C-alpha cells in the first residue's frame, strides 16, 4: 500500500518545486513537512466537528498537534481530477499562500504535508474562525457583538491586503472573489485573508476586485447578507437597496440593531463617510471607480478623524 | 592560465611540504625540486600565454606543461590522504618531473630573454556615465509623443558595445518617463530564446505563471494584463535568425493606447525589417576625444576621483585613449586595467607598447574590442584568469548569482587564504578585483551594499569561450573538459564523463529548472577526481539517498551544493567517510527531515549554509568540534538533548556570519545567555523567528547580548511587542547596517534612541513590512547622525518620513 504514497510524493513535490522556482526564484518562507499520520490524527480522519466551513474545492479543519493548534485545509479529489486547468490552480494557491505570508494581514503558512494526493495545507490557528456571511465569528457560544471600531479596523485591514496583492510586487495579482467567507480573525481581531485559489467579457481586471470589496465593505456595516431579500422572490440586490436607502431613507436603516448602542458624540459621521465610500466604490463605469491604493488611505483618514 | 595552474600547485606543495605528516621519505625530495623548477618557470610563464598565438610550436609545449600539472595534482592529493606505502607513486612523478626538462628547454630556446592583488581591497562600482544628456533628451521627447501614432517602435542600431543598453537603461529607468508609462517590460532575447520564455519573461512582470500550453492562452494573459494601458516593452539584442516570432507577437499586442517598443540590434540590414521609419531609428555615437579621456580618468584613477595629479603619464593616458577610438568598453577595459597599476611611467609605457603591437593586425573593428579584452585577460594577475575562465559556462546573457561563483572559486583551489585572512573574505576580494577591471558588472545589491547576482557583457563571454575551448576547460559540446556543467535540460546529450572532470555546476536562468534522470546522475559518482558537485535547482526521478550511494568512490570533494533539489530526505548514508568537503550548502531544501550525524567528524569545512530549511531537527551535537568554519546559517538549536545548544556555538572563534532560527522559548537555556559575547570575528547575525509560539521566547531573546564589534544585524519576524533592550548604541557601537522585516513590533524602548551625547554610527537602515510601528522622523535624525538610505517598504503609521507613500510602496531617501 505504501508504494502508492511515495509515488504521490515524487510527482507532487516535482510539480510543487517547478511552480515555486518559477514563482519566487527558489527563495521562499520556511515550509515544514508533516507526515500524513499527524494530520489524520490531528482532525480524527477528517470526520468530526472539526470542520469550520466548506467550498467546492476545499474544506477547512481545526487541527491539534502537541501544545499548538492549526487550521488544516485539504482539497477534494473527485472535483479536481479530470480538470488539469483546475490542477494548476491548486498549486497556484499553495504557492501564493507561501509568498504572501510575510505581510501581516495574510494568515501565515506554517507548513504543507504533500504525501496526500493534491497536497494538504496547514496554517496558523486564528482562534476566531471564518467570518459568517454577515460579520462575526459564530462563537464558542452562539453570537458575536462586533463593536464599531473593530468593524472599522477589519474594514481597512482587508483594504491594505488587497493593495498588497496589487501594488507590492513587480507583477499584479487578481484575487477574483473577495467575500467575508475568506477573512479570518486573529486574537486582536486583525483581518487575515485566505484561500486565494481562484486568483485568475469573460476577463477579469483590477477593478473587479474593487467591485467586490465595495459590497464586502457594506455587508459588514449593514449586517444584512449579500443576497438580501425578505420574501420578495428570494433574490434581489443588496446594493441597489442601499442606493434607495441612501436616496430616500437617508442613513437610518444602514446600521444594524446589533450595533445600535454606539450613540456617543457624533459616531455616525464616519459611518456616512464610509458608506459614501462604499457607494463610490461600486460604480458601473470602470473609469470612475477609485483605485484600490486610495481606498485604504481614505479609510485610514476616516479612522484617524476622531 | 598555465601560470594560473602552477600558482595553484605551488601552494598545494607549500601546504603539504610544511604539513610534516611525512618528514623524510621517498617522494618528498623529488617534490621540492619540482617546486624549485616550477618557481623558475614563473619568470617566463606570463609572456608564454602572451605568445601562445603566432607559435604553435610554443602552443604544444605550453599545453603539455599545463596538462602535466593536472597529473601532478592527482598524485599529490591522493598521497595527502594516504599515510600508507605506495611505491607506484614515486616513479610516476620521476617521469613527470624528468619529462619537464624537454618541456622547458625547447621553450628556453624560444624566449631567449605571488597571488595577492593589492588593488582589489577597495571596490569602486565604476558605473558612471558621460556624454549622453542631449542624446537622452532627444529620445525622451519621442516617448512623450507616443500617442501621435498607433504604436511606436524604437530601433537602436550600432556596433558591438557602442553603448546601446546604457542609453536604454537611462530612459527605461527615468522618473518622469515612469509617470507616463504604467507598466514597463525589460526582456532580453538572443539566439537561445525558445520562443516561449520570451512570452514568459514578459509575463513574469505581468502577473501569472505560464503553464505549458498553446499560444492563444499565452496571448490572452498578455492582452488582458495590457488591456489599453500605456505600457513599455524593451526587447534587447534581437538577432535575425528565427526572427519570425516578432510578427507572431506584433500582430497580437493592442494598438491605440500609446506606449512604445524598444528594439536594440547590431546589424543595419534588419532595421528596415524593424519597419521603424528611419528618423525614429537611432544610431548612437562614438565618443568625442574629450569625453573619452574623461571616462578614462573617471575609471583609471578612481582614488583622486578622476583627476590626473601626476603629469608624467598624462601624455600616455591620452595616447592610449586615442588608439581605441572612443568606443566605450575598450577604453573602460583599458582604464580598468590601468586602475591596477597607476604609478610607474615604465609600467604604463610597457602595456602601451603591448596594446600597440597586439592590435596591429585587425582589418576589422570588433577585432579591436577582442584585442583589448585579450590585453585585459593577459595582463590580469594569475589566479583571476581561472576565475573568469570558469564564468564561461553560464548561458547567453544569464543572471549569475554570486555565491554560486564564490563557493566554486574556493572549490578548485582558485583562492588563497594563509595568514588569518578568512576564506570567505578572500573568496570575494577575488570578485571585487574582477569588478575593478570592468570584466564583471554588478546588477543586484542590498541595502547594505553587498552583491547578490551578477552578469558580464556579451562581447566578453565570446572571448572567454574562445580562450577556454583552446585550453579545454569548457565546450560541453564534446568530451575533453576540466570543469563541465549542465544547463537547462541537456539529458538528451547524455554526456560521456571521464577522469578529468574537476567540477559540475548547474546553470539555470532564474525561473527554469533543469530536470534530470537517474541515468547520468549515477555517472557523477563514477568520476574519481571531482571537486565541485554543484547541482542546484533539480527534479530527479529517484530519492537522492538512493542516487548518491556511491560517494565512497569520491574522496576529493570540496563542496556539495544540493540547494533547491526536490527528491531528498536524508543525506546519503555513505557520506560518513568523506574527508575534505570544505562546504556543505543545502539551503532551501525544505523537507530534509534530519541532518545526518557524520558532520561532526570532518574538521575541514568553512561554510554550513542551511537558511530556511523548514523541517530540520537540529544539527547533531558535536558541532563545536570543528574549529575552522566561518559561515553557519540556519541554526535551529535543540530542546534538551536532541541536538546542540547555543552553548556549543561559544567555541567557534572563526565564524563571521551566523543565522539563528529560534522558534520556541525552550530552545534557549537560561544559564547560557552568555554565549554570543566573545566571538571576536563576528560580522552579521540574523534572527529568523517565523514560527514562534511561547511568550518566554521574547524574554529569552532580549537577554542575548551580541558582541561588542557587530557590524550588521537583521531581525526577520520577532513576534515581541517592543525592542529587545540590546538594540542600544551603548551595547553595539560599531553597528553600521540594520534591517527589520515583518512582525508585531510596536514601539522602540527608551534606550534605543540612547539620548546621551553618544549615537549610532548607522549608515544604512531598512524598515520593511511592519504594520504597527510608531516612530518619529526628527527623533531618528537627532538620534542617528549619518544615515544615508532609509528603505521603508510597506510600513504604515510612519508618515513622518519623507518617503513618498511609506505605507504602500518602497522608497529610498538618498541623503542630500
Ligand atoms: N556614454 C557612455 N559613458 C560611459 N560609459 C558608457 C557609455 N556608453 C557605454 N558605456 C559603457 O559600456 C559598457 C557596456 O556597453 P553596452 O551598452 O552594454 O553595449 P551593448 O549595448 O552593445 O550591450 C557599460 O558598462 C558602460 O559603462
Amino acid at each position: 500500500e505504501k508504494d502508492k504514497a511515495k509515488r504521490w510524493f515524487l510527482d507532487n513535490g516535482s510539480i510543487f518545486l517547478r511552480e515555486l522556482v518559477a514563482d519566487c526564484n527558489g527563495k521562499s518562507i520556511p515550509i515544514r513537512s508533516f507526515s500524513p499520520e499527524q494530520i489524520l490524527k490531528a482532525t480524527n480522519n477528517f470526520d468530526s466537528s472539526c470542520f469550520v466551513s466548506q467550498d467546492v474545492y476545499y474544506k477547512w479543519y481545526r487541527g491539534e498537534i502537541e501544545d499548538r493548534s492549526y487550521m488544516i485545509k485539504r482539497f477534494s479529489e473527485d472535483e479536481i481530477t479530470g480538470k488539469r486547468h483546475r490542477v494548476k490552480e491548486v498549486y497556484n494557491d499553495i504557492v501564493l499562500s507561501a509568498r504572501m505570508s510575510n505581510h501581516s494581514n495574510f494568515l501565515q503558512l506554517l507548513g504543507c504535508c504533500l504525501e496526500f494526493p493534491f497536497p494538504v495545507l496547514v496554517f496558523e490557528f486564528a482562534e476566531h474562525g471564518a467570518m459568517n456571511q454577515r460579520g462575526g465569528v459564530i462563537v464558542n457560544g452562539e453570537e458575536s457583538l462586533l463593536p464599531w471600531s473593530v468593524r472599522l479596523k477589519i474594514g481597512k485591514e482587508i483594504a491594505n491586503a488587497v493593495t498588497y496583492l496589487h501594488t507590492a510586487f513587480p507583477k499584479i495579482i487578481i484575487h477574483r472573489d473577495v467575500k467575508p467567507m475568506h477573512v479570518f480573525l486573529d486574537k486582536n481581531w486583525t483581518a487575515k485573508l485566505s484561500d486565494l485559489s481562484f486568483s485568475i467579457t469573460c476577463f477579469v481586471t483590477e477593478y473587479t476586485d474593487v467591485y467586490s470589496f465595495g459590497i464586502c465593505l457594506l455587508v459588514i456595516i449593514t449586517g444584512k447578507p449579500a443576497i438580501m431579500t425578505i420574501s420578495d422572490g428570494d433574490l434581489q440586490g443588496i446594493l441597489s437597496l442601499v442606493r434607495e436607502l441612501c436616496e430616500n431613507g437617508k442613513l437610518d436603516e444602514v446600521i444594524d440593531p446589533r450595533l445600535m448602542k454606539d450613540i456617543t458624540s457624533g459616531q455616525r459621521l464616519q459611518v456616512e463617510a464610509c458608506v459614501v465610500l462604499a457607494l463610490r466604490c461600486c460604480k458601473e463605469r470602470d473609469e470612475d471607480r477609485p483605485k484600490m491604493i486610495q481606498v485604504a488611505k481614505e479609510l485610514k483618514q476616516i479612522e484617524a478623524s476622531l | 592560465m598555465v601560470d594560473a595552474v602552477v600558482t595553484v600547485f605551488l601552494e598545494k606543495t607549500l601546504n603539504i611540504l610544511e604539513e610534516k605528516g611525512r618528514t623524510v621519505s621517498d617522494y618528498r625530495k623529488q617534490l621540492e625540486d619540482l617546486q624549485s623548477e616550477l618557481k623558475y618557470m614563473q619568470s617566463f610563464l606570463k609572456d608564454a600565454e602572451r605568445q601562445k598565438r603566432t607559435n604553435e610550436t610554443l602552443r604544444t609545449l605550453v599545453a603539455d606543461l599545463r596538462e602535466l600539472v593536472y597529473e601532478a595534482e592527482d598524485i599529490l592529493v591522493d598521497c595527502q590522504l594516504a599515510d600508507g606505502d605506495d611505491g607506484n607513486e614515486q616513479r610516476s612523478s620521476n617521469a613527470w618531473l624528468s619529462r619537464l626538462h624537454p618541456a622547458r628547454v625547447p621553450l628556453q630556446y624560444k624566449k631567449s630573454k605571488n597571488g595577492t592583488d593589492r588593488w582589489s581591497s577597495p571596490v569602486y562600482d565604476h558605473t558612471q556615465v558621460v556624454g549622453l544628456e542631449g542624446d537622452k533628451r532627444k529620445i525622451k521627447e519621442w516617448l512623450f509623443r507616443s500617442n501621435d501614432s498607433q504604436l511606436l517602435i524604437m530601433a537602436f542600431v550600432g556596433m558591438g558595445g557602442l553603448g546601446k543598453t546604457t542609453i536604454a537603461q537611462e530612459v527605461f529607468n527615468d522618473k518622469e518617463i515612469e509617470h507616463r508609462f504604467e507598466r514597463r517590460i525589460w526582456v532580453s532575447v538572443s539566439q537561445t530564446f525558445t520562443e516561449e520564455q520570451i512570452m514568459r519573461s514578459i509575463l513574469r512582470n505581468l502577473g501569472d505563471a505560464s503553464v505549458g500550453d498553446d499560444i492563444g492562452t499565452l496571448l490572452r494573459k498578455i492582452q488582458q494584463y495590457l488591456l489599453g494601458k500605456r505600457y513599455l516593452i524593451v526587447m534587447d539584442d534581437v538577432w535575425d535568425k528565427n526572427l519570425s516570432w516578432w510578427d507572431k507577437i506584433y500582430q497580437g499586442l493592442p494598438r491605440g493606447q500609446g506606449g512604445s517598443v524598444i528594439v536594440t540590434t547590431r546589424s543595419e540590414s534588419v532595421a528596415k525589417r524593424v519597419q521603424a521609419r528611419d528618423d525614429k531609428t537611432h544610431r548612437p555615437e562614438l565618443l568625442s576625444p574629450d569625453n573619452s579621456w574623461l571616462l578614462f580618468c573617471n575609471v583609471a584613477f578612481a582614488a583622486n576621483d578622476g583627476t590626473c595629479e601626476r603629469p608624467e603619464l598624462e601624455d600616455v593616458g591620452k595616447e592610449i585613449v586615442t588608439k581605441c577610438k572612443g568606443l566605450p568598453l575598450t577604453i573602460k577595459a583599458v582604464g580598468g586595467l590601468l586602475l591596477c597599476k597607476d604609478h610607474v611611467y615604465h609600467e604604463w609605457r610597457r602595456i602601451a607598447e603591448h596594446f600597440q603591437d597586439e592590435l596591429r593586425g585587425n582589418t576589422s573593428e570588433t577585432d579591436n574590442v577582442m584585442s583589448s579584452l585579450q590585453l585585459s585577460y593577459d595582463e590580469l594577475p594569475s589566479h583571476l584568469k581561472s576565475c573568469i575562465l570558469t564564468l564561461s559556462l553560464y548561458p547567453e546573457d544569464c543572471v549569475i548569482p554570486k555565491q554560486q561563483l564564490v563557493h566554486g572559486w574556493i572549490g578548485e583551489g582558485f583562492v588563497m587564504w594563509r595568514n588569518g585572512r578568512s576564506a570567505t573574505e578572500s573568496g570575494e576580494d577575488c570578485f571585487s578585483g574582477l569588478t575593478n577591471r570592468c570584466l564583471i558588472e554588478v546588477v543586484d545589491k542590498t541595502y547594505s551594499g553587498t552583491i547578490i547576482t551578477c552578469k558580464i557583457h556579451d562581447m566578453v563571454r565570446d572571448l572567454v569561450i574562445d580562450i577556454a575551448k583552446k585550453d579545454s576547460f569548457s565546450n560541453p559540446e564534446g568530451l575533453n573538459c576540466r570543469h563541465l556543467g549542465i544547463s537547462g535540460n541537456f539529458d538528451e546529450k547524455q554526456i560521456k564523463v571521464n577522469h578529468k572532470l574537476r567540477g559540475v555546476v548547474s546553470t539555470t536562468k532564474t525561473g527554469e529548472v533543469n530536470k534530470l534522470n537517474s541515468d547520468l546522475a549515477k555517472k557523477f559518482t563514477d568520476c574519481k577526481y571531482l571537486r565541485v558537485l554543484d547541482i542546484s535547482k533539480s527534479i530527479f526521478d529517484a530519492p537522492l539517498s538512493e542516487i548518491l550511494d556511491e560517494i565512497a568512490s569520491l574522496q576529493h570533494l570540496a563542496c556539495l551544493s544540493l540547494s533547491n533539489t526536490h527528491p531528498l530526505i536524508q543525506f546519503p548514508r555513505s557520506m560518513e567517510d568523506l574527508h575534505n568537503l570544505q562546504i556543505l550548502d543545502a539551503s532551501y531544501c525544505q523537507n530534509l527531515k534530519q541532518l545526518q550525524p557524520c558532520i561532526v567528524l570532518f574538521k575541514k569545512l568553512l561554510v554550513l549554509d542551511m537558511t530556511n530549511c523548514g523541517s530540520l531537527e537540529c544539527f547533531p551535537k558535536g558541532i563545536g568540534s570543528l574549529v575552522k568554519l566561518e559561515v553557519l546559517l540556519g541554526f535551529k538549536p535543540a530542546r534538551s538533548n536532541n541536538g546542540c545548544k547555543l552553548s556549543e556555538v561559544k567555541n567557534l572563534t572563526n565564524l563571521r556570519k551566523l543565522g539563528l532560527s529560534l522558534t520556541r522559548g525552550d530552545q534557549i537555556e537560561e544559564e547560557e545567555l552568555d554565549s554570543l559575547i566573545n566571538l571576536s570575528k563576528l560580522m552579521s547575525i540574523s534572527i529568523n523567528c517565523y514560527d514562534s509560539y511561547g511568550d518566554d521566547l521574547i524574554t529569552k531573546i532580549d537577554a542575548l547580548t551580541p558582541p561588542h564589534q557587530l557590524h550588521e544585524l537583521s531581525l526577520q519576524f520577532y513576534p515581541g511587542k517592543s525592542s529587545p533592550s540590546w538594540l542600544s548604541p551603548h551595547k553595539l557601537p560599531m553597528l553600521r547596517y540594520m534591517s527589520i522585516c515583518s512582525g508585531n513590533l510596536v514601539k522602540m524602548q527608551e534606550p534605543f534612541w540612547g539620548n546621551e551625547n553618544t549615537h549610532w554610527r548607522i549608515e544604512g537602515l531598512m524598515l520593511s513590512s511592519l504594520s504597527d510601528l510608531d516612530m518619529d522622523w526628527e527623533v531618528l535624525q537627532q538620534s542617528m547622525p549619518y544615515l544615508r538610505t532609509v528603505t521603508a517598504n510597506w510600513c504604515p503609521e510612519l508618515e513622518s518620513f519623507a518617503i513618498e507613500d511609506v505605507g504602500f510602496r518602497g522608497g529610498v531617501w538618498m541623503k542630500t
